DNA sequence: CGGCCGGGCGCCCGGCATGGCGGCCTATAAAAGGGC
DNA sequence: GCCCTTTTATAGGCCGCCATGCCGGGCGCCCGGCCG
């Protein structure tokens, strides 16, 4: 078969997905190229229509389509009469179109063309033409190109073989939603004429989709819903059909459907593109409503999920020419929504939607009252409570719905909303709120809630609290519920729900969800309590305090944190911060007083020590053969227990008994089973260790959380102790160590509340010391902020980098592990923490509090602003890591900066800008990252300080200290900016890249990283912006930033460049373009692949290249003396066979080329030490190199270059390892292919090209390399396939433009 | 009193009471199949819950898959409808449950001979086809299959409390082995 | 200087060994109507 | 009356071939010796 059948056969058989898009594409950029073929590839791709596969189906559709796109509009310069229509050839005398039965081999087996004839006579028999339902055995340029393939697709319209119409529905869209206007026209008449002709071909279509529209009725009731396999199709391809046709066929066919609806989905895809013509017709928007009227009461579920979808954008300019409508659809709409004990609900949430949006109109008050005057069963007074059974469905999308649509109504207003008001609504809705997991549901709850409670509060918190009372108290009770930990939980007794799923709640099983969502669902009551707490009259409150005062004595560990966070609530709304005086005491002693003895939540906790212990208690000392009663056991009640004693077991107890009983049983087991037992009693040890930390780790993590919300709580409440060490102190600790976020998330808001009240009280004190250890806590995540201590030695090193090299070396233990996540959650606290505090003050952020403003000046202005004196630059000092921390400060500080501090930030530029030319790394390190923040928020100052003082002066070659930041700050800009560098090209990418072509160790790879990163970043398909805001000063035409984008997209936007040098054999147009690319590589100290086809001639772009290149070094020499074009020979590694053709090949085109062959005896081999300067060009057998590497290392090269590089690629061979020393300012691969259906060749290839660019095996097979060939096996899985070619796609964008692949044809 | 077994499948049997021609449904919808070659009854599954049915042209049918009785029913409700759908009508007349299966662990592995050996009897122990005991007992008549990693799984129940009762009846012989 | 040869090696590709994870088969429950 | 199908726990073996991991035969290439 042609490469094309394998082309469209991929669409089958392609392993991926992506790969048939792939092929698609290709037949679309062919059809491009070659609009002739259109055809062709239409009736290959077109049979694959009717085939098993939905997949199959799908692509090959898909395939017409993008090839018809790819295709220009036709123009030249029998037909179902439409309304021959009618109910009869339909209903009771058309054909059913069912499931297809076997194959219909006698007509099959003749010619397409009479079996089409034959087709087209059985279906005009199917349709029910004949007046009857009738038997098989009655019947045993000049024009529209697409004509026969129409005709085809069109009778593939009604084939029993179902797949036929899933494919061919869909191609036949293809065919019209892309070239429906051209559709049917001919020669002869002209275009005002043959429009008429297409007018007439759409209806025919119209009229045939029609008739299937009801004549097909195959169905799949697998999901409890969506049955309508290939209705739905041929309606959506009717739609796309409809925006061509003329608006009288709109208005035939308009009627055809609303006598044909008493295909329902057809009235919404006509709703879809001629919304238009229903209003300005006047009548034929009636249809929309009558259709709803007809069907909106139907027992069929099958289309009340359709109805509604066709109403939304109607009701606009409907209510002012047809106003009498609406009453009646709200009323129908709320009949068929009261249909209680029914099991679906989905289309009645948009139709919940689009009576809201109304709802928010006066209209539509009117709408309500004019139907609630004749009766109070359809008043707004009484009709609400029939949304309330709808609260707990199981489709989440309807409970949004039903929460915005409540929301709504509650938005109507007026004294009658009193009506539902009362205080049903107000339980039920705080019961949706209590145990709700879905996080959209809560979000919007709570505002519902908010705005009730302020509506009902309005008139009266007496009223209100009315309302509430007679549900209150068990609620309440709901609302301190405990907490539990997975296998052991603690349900909630379902009888304190009101009446109008939920299991995994009202178990409490934890096990299915982290405990932070029941936190969530906690503080959800919580916060929806609080706001009704302090609303209501304090007199009312009695029950209410003695609830919390249980909740706060309660011997349950989580009621204590409740209950602060409850009164958090309660004060943060008062009127007076005093009125909450009475919870003084409780909260102060919460803090204060000595925690429990135990801690009930933890009771399972302590059995599992009891247990886990006394299975080692009994088994070592009847291991020393003495078993007694009397001898030392853990009590068998558990402190916690339900009526558990005063003496009952504790932990305590545990500590005391593996203090002393371990050396006492070996002494009583002495006489040798101590020796045989020893390492079991080591274990031993070290499992009781483990659960008696792990046991006294939670208590005190458990005290601390208690603590943490009761100091909230005390802030909150404005008490402020006179003695504030313990409360400040708790609060730190709180934020250092919180586990949960969302009591993170709180005590950010209170510290930033406390430092704002310590301002207001004057005391000054306390607050430096809590701003100081907070921004001084921001430093312990080693990955921003490293030890001065630790990194301060080392000099002329790329610091930032030691990540990919070393800092993978350190998890040795678990002990590191713990801190490493104890320092994640530290910043994650510290950074709101911080955040809060910055927006609070904002403009005056700085002026609040200096204390701040002196720990983010001194440091840096004290040392930098001159020189280091000898003790600051000395690693053992005291003053080292303090510069360092005030930059962290200020690299993290930023981007919560408020703009009219902004003039504080530029003050520091100035300082940073000259510091990062330091000596001492660990200085440019924090000055890389900083550098970044301060160009990624303050855009336009921190881009234009950027580009006119740290980039100008990156060419210097004398100053290494700047050397080295000049690009390590780029690539913290890249990384911390992403792809919003993206509009800054044109002030990096040259000038970074020239950093790859100077020889320093370091700084050539953290320069390859950060161009790879960028070459990802560009766009393949999308050009460059305006710099958003930018002095023309910065720009000034700077297009050469241009050309090198446009050409490193593109290698047909490269230039010519004929050969300078007097090279023998001229170029070819194709040697010609590769000698183009091949210089716009050498243009900006790039490197790369070529891979031509040897009969294009292979050496002579290489060798021209080079010797032009020599000549150009030469030349500038001259002209300029710079040691950049310094005088070195040049390196070719070539088979040994190969040597001598090259030679000639030398000879013969450029015999200016002096040739000096590391080859002959090895005497001679090991004479020629120095010799290898003495001609322009070196020649070089792999194999003589991997021996003398050792040898042949000594000279740099001016170009290196492998011949057949194919063997290179393993990345572990001892050639791959000796070739990869040399250096040079150019190199280049040669191959027949780089990428020959295997990802893992290139690796080492491209490591060869670029040290650093692609990067290290360590991510090349871990991340993208592996996977990919594993998710590429047919036999591997299913899931990752498509997502593994993606990726596959991805690997081609990053190396793709450095190769150079050109076909023997070209 | 033992730790009680967790119910894994339940079998229903339903009444549609009404005549279907069998192979007209099979060309109607895309979710079932029926033929005669391969066996009586139609094989239909739908979703929510999942779900299948084998449905008799006399006007039965055997329905299975739901985890509970509630479900089950719920289940057999909707299959009733989606029947009703199709074009033949169909009441949702009767309804009984029969083989609930449920199955139990517990920690220790059970000495498969030593029971076998105990309830000779009653049970039998071969090694050469299925690495279970089948353990069969009378009141309620219920047919328990005895693993050799502490697992037992208890079938032909018409309701949990069976199942139950079984498993309170065996634990005692499970803890004589261990 | 010019050359053929036995002995030499790093390294690649083929046949092989092999095990993870997979259907299938036992128990085999219990409707049902059916084929034979 | 025996065998047919369905679904859910299940446990271990029976077999299967894919990727995986391997390393011996052989490749090309070098090269120390000795030939003329």
């Amino acid at each position: 078969a042609t490469r094309l059948d394998r082309l469209v056969t991929i669409l089958e058989t392609g392993s991926t997905r992506l790969i048939r898009d792939t092929a698609v594409n290709q037949l679309a950029d062919w059809q491009k190229q070659h609009p002739e073929e259109l055809f062709n590839l239409l009736s290959r791709v077109v049979p694959y229509l009717r085939h098993k596969d939905w997949e199959t189906r799908t692509t090959a559709a898909k395939a017409i389509g993008k090839i018809i796109e790819n295709a220009p509009l036709y123009d030249p310069n029998n037909f179902f009469r439409l309304e021959s229509l009618d109910v009869a050839t339909i209903v009771k005398y058309g054909r059913p179109l069912l499931r297809g039965g076997p194959v219909d081999y006698n007509l099959a087996a003749l010619d397409p063309q009479k079996r089409l004839a034959h087709l087209k006579k059985t279906l005009n028999g199917r349709l029910g033409l004949l007046g009857r339902v009738f038997e098989d055995e009655e019947m045993p340029g000049a024009e529209w190109p697409f004509e026969r393939l129409c005709e085809f697709l069109k009778v593939d319209l009604f084939d029993p073989q179902w797949e036929t119409r899933h494919g061919a529905a869909m191609g036949l869209r293809e065919v019209i939603r892309v070239h429906g206007a051209g559709a049917g026209r001919r020669r002869g008449k002209t275009r005002k004429e043959n429009n008429d002709l297409n007018r007439q071909w759409l209806d025919d279509l119209a009229y045939r989709l029609l008739c299937v529209l009801m004549l097909d009725k195959f169905t799949d009731y697998s999901s409890d819903t969506s049955v309508a396999p290939i209705r739905e199709t041929v309606g959506q391809t009717l739609g796309a059909v409809l925006r061509h046709i003329s608006v009288e066929s709109v208005h035939a066919i308009y009627r055809l459907l609303y006598c044909m609806v008493t295909g329902m989905v057809g009235l919404r895809y006509v709703v879809a593109v001629r919304k238009d013509l229903l209003l300005q017709d006047g009548d034929m928007i009636d249809g929309v409503v009558r259709c709803v009227m007809q069907g909106l009461g139907d027992i069929d579920d099958d289309v009340r999920s359709v109805s509604a979808a066709t109403l939304i954008p109607m009701a606009k300019e409907f209510v002012m020419m047809r106003r009498s409508a609406l009453d009646s659809l709200i009323n129908i709409v709320w009949e068929s929504l009261s249909n209680l004990g029914d099991d679906l609900s989905a289309s009645t949430g948009k139709i919940m939607d689009l009576l809201a949006t109304l709802c928010s109109f006066p209209e539509v008050l009117e709408a309500m009252k004019v139907s609630a005057s004749q009766d109070e069963e359809r008043s707004f007074t009484l009709l609400v409570p029939r949304l309330y059974p709808f609260l707990r469905h199981t489709i989440t999308s309807v409970r949004l719905a039903v929460l915005k649509a409540l929301m709504t109504f509650a938005n109507l207003g007026g004294e009658t909303s009193q009506g539902w008001l009362n205080g049903r609504i107000l339980r039920l809705i705080f019961q949706n709120i209590i145990v709700e997991r879905d996080q959209d549901t809560l979000n919007m709850s709570l505002e519902l809630w908010t705005t009730l409670v302020r509506r009902l509060a309005a008139r009266d918190p007496a009223i209100l609290a009315d309302e509430f009372e007679a549900h209150a108290e068990p609620m309440m009770q709901l609302a301190l519920h405990p907490i539990g930990v997975p296998r052991h939980p603690i349900p909630m007794n379902p009888a304190l729900f009101q009446k109008p799923v939920d299991g995994h709640m009202i178990q409490g099983e934890v096990d299915l969800v982290g405990v932070d969502v029941l936190i969530r669902s906690r503080i959800s009551a919580a916060k929806a309590m609080g706001l009704i707490m302090s609303f209501i009259p304090t007199p009312r409150l009695a029950s209410y305090d003695t609830a919390v005062l249980q909740a706060l004595s309660s011997p349950y560990a989580s009621t204590q944190l409740a209950a602060a966070m409850v009164i958090d609530e309660y004060a943060k709304n008062c009127s007076t911060p005093e009125v909450a005086s009475r919870f003084i005491e409780p909260l102060q002693k919460i803090i204060d007083l000595e925690r429990p003895s135990h801690y009930r939540d933890l009771v399972t906790y302590v059995q599992r020590v009891r247990s886990a212990s006394q299975q080692l208690i009994n088994l070592f000392r009847d291991h020393g053969k003495v078993s007694q009663g009397k001898l030392p056991t853990l009590a068998v009640v558990v402190q916690g227990e339900p009526e558990a004693g005063p003496g009952a077991f504790s932990i305590a107890n545990a500590e005391k008994v593996v203090n002393e009983d371990f050396e006492r049983l070996k002494r009583l087991m002495a006489p040798g089973q101590r020796l045989i037992a020893l390492p079991q009693l080591n274990e031993a040890r070290e499992q009781t260790v483990e659960v008696i930390e792990e046991a006294k780790a939670a208590k005190e993590a458990r005290d601390a959380r208690i603590k943490a919300a009761a100091a909230c709580a005390l802030v909150a409440m404005k008490v402020l102790p006179k003695k504030p060490s313990p409360l400040i102190k708790a609060i730190m600790d709180s934020i250092k160590t919180e586990e949960n976020q969302e009591l993170q998330s709180r005590s950010a808001a209170t510290i930033a509340r406390l430092v704002q009240l310590f301002t207001e009280s004057g005391r000054r004190g306390p607050a430096e010391k809590v701003v100081a250890n907070l921004v001084k806590f921001s430093c312990v995540e080693v990955a921003e902020t490293p030890e001065f201590p630790i990194h301060a030695h080392k000099t002329n090193v790329i610091l930032s980098m030691q990540k990919e090299e070393d800092r993978v070396d350190h998890p040795d233990a678990v002990k590191y592990a713990r801190e490493a996540k104890a320092a994640r959650i530290t910043r994650r606290g510290a950074k709101e923490a911080l955040e809060i505090l910055s927006k609070n003050f904002g403009a005056e952020l700085l002026e609040r509090v200096p204390t701040l403003r002196t720990f983010m000046e001194e440091p840096l202005v004290r040392a930098f602003s001159g020189d280091l004196p000898p003790e600051a630059r000395d690693p053992e000092n005291a003053f080292g890591q303090e510069i360092v921390d005030a930059m962290s400060v200020i690299r993290t500080m930023t981007p919560t900066l408020h703009p009219a501090l902004h003039p504080f930030v530029m003050q520091q530029v100035p300082l940073v800008i000259k510091a990062l030319r330091s000596d001492l790394s660990v200085f440019r390190y924090m000055a890389a990252k900083c550098m970044a923040t301060i160009c990624s928020v303050i855009t336009v100052d921190g881009m234009t300080a950027l580009v006119e003082k740290v980039l100008p002066s990156i060419n210097n070659p004398l100053d290494l200290s700047f050397r080295q930041g000049a690009i390590e700050v780029i690539y913290h800009l890249i990384a911390v900016m992403g792809d919003a560098i993206l509009p800054y090209v044109i002030f990096l990418i040259v000038p970074v890249l020239g950093r790859m072509s100077d020889s320093d160790n370091q700084i050539r790879l953290i320069a390859t990283t950060s161009f790879a990163t960028l070459v990802k970043l560009v766009p393949l398909e999308a050009g460059i912006p305006d710099p958003p805001g930018l002095s023309e000063e910065l720009l000034k035409g700077r297009d050469r930033e241009r050309t090198f984008i446009a050409q490193l997209l593109d290698p047909k936007k490269i230039e010519p460049f004929k050969i300078p040098v007097a090279i023998k054999a001229e170029l070819r147009s194709y040697q010609q373009e590769g000698v183009n690319w091949l210089a716009f590589l050498n243009k900006y100290h790039l490197h790369g692949i070529l891979c031509d086809d040897m009969g294009l001639g292979k050496t002579l772009q290489t060798i021209c290249i080079v010797a032009s290149d020599h000549h150009q070094r030469a030349e500038e020499f001259a002209r300029t003396g710079a040691p950049e074009v310094r005088k070195l020979p040049s390196l070719i590694i070539c088979p040994p066979t190969l040597s001598g053709h090259w030679q000639q090949e030398i000879k013969t085109y450029a015999p200016f080329l002096t040739v000096t062959a590391y080859v002959g005896s090895p005497a001679e081999r090991r004479a020629m030490k120095d010799s290898l300067d003495k001609t322009d060009i070196v020649i070089t057998s792999y194999d003589v190199c991997r021996n003398d590497i050792d040898v042949i290392e000594k000279y740099n090269w001016n170009y290196c270059v492998l011949d057949q590089g194919h063997l290179i690629k393993n990345p572990k061979a001892k050639i791959t390892l000796a070739v990869k020393r040399l250096t040079s300012n150019h190199r280049l691969i040669l191959t027949g292919t780089p990428i020959q259906n295997n990802v893992l060749e290139l690796w080492s290839l491209f490591d060869f090209l670029m040290p650093g660019f692609l990067g290290a095996e360590k991510v090349f097979l871990d991340r993208f390399a592996k996977p990919i060939a594993n998710s590429r096996y047919s036999k591997a899985s299913s899931k990752e396939q498509e997502a593994g070619a993606l990726a596959i796609e991805a690997l081609h964008k990053q190396v793709l433009p450095f190769l150079l692949r050109r076909l023997k044809e070209e | 009193s033992g730790i009680t077994p967790t119910l894994q499948n339940i079998v229903a049997t339903v009444n549609l009471d009404c005549r279907l021609d069998l192979k007209t449904i099979a060309l109607h919808a895309r979710n079932a199949e029926y033929n005669p070659k391969r066996f009586a009854a139609v094989i239909m599954r739908i979703r929510e819950p999942k779900t299948t049915a084998l449905i008799f042209a006399s006007g039965k049918m055997v329905v299975t898959g739901a985890k509970s009785e509630d479900d089950s029913k719920l289940a057999s409700r909707k299959y009733a409808r989606i029947i009703q759908k199709l074009g033949f009508n169909a009441k949702f007349t009767d309804f009984k449950i029969q083989n609930i299966v449920g199955s139990c662990d517990i920690k220790f592995p059970i000495r498969l001979e030593g029971l076998a050996s105990k309830h000779h009897n009653f049970s039998s122990y071969e090694p050469e086809l299925f690495p279970g005991l089948i353990y069969r007992m009378i009141k309620p008549k219920i047919v328990l299959l005895i693993f050799v990693s502490g697992k037992i799984v208890l079938t032909g129940a018409k309701v949990r409390e069976e199942i139950y009762q079984a498993f309170e009846m065996i634990y005692p012989v499970l803890q004589d082995f261990r």
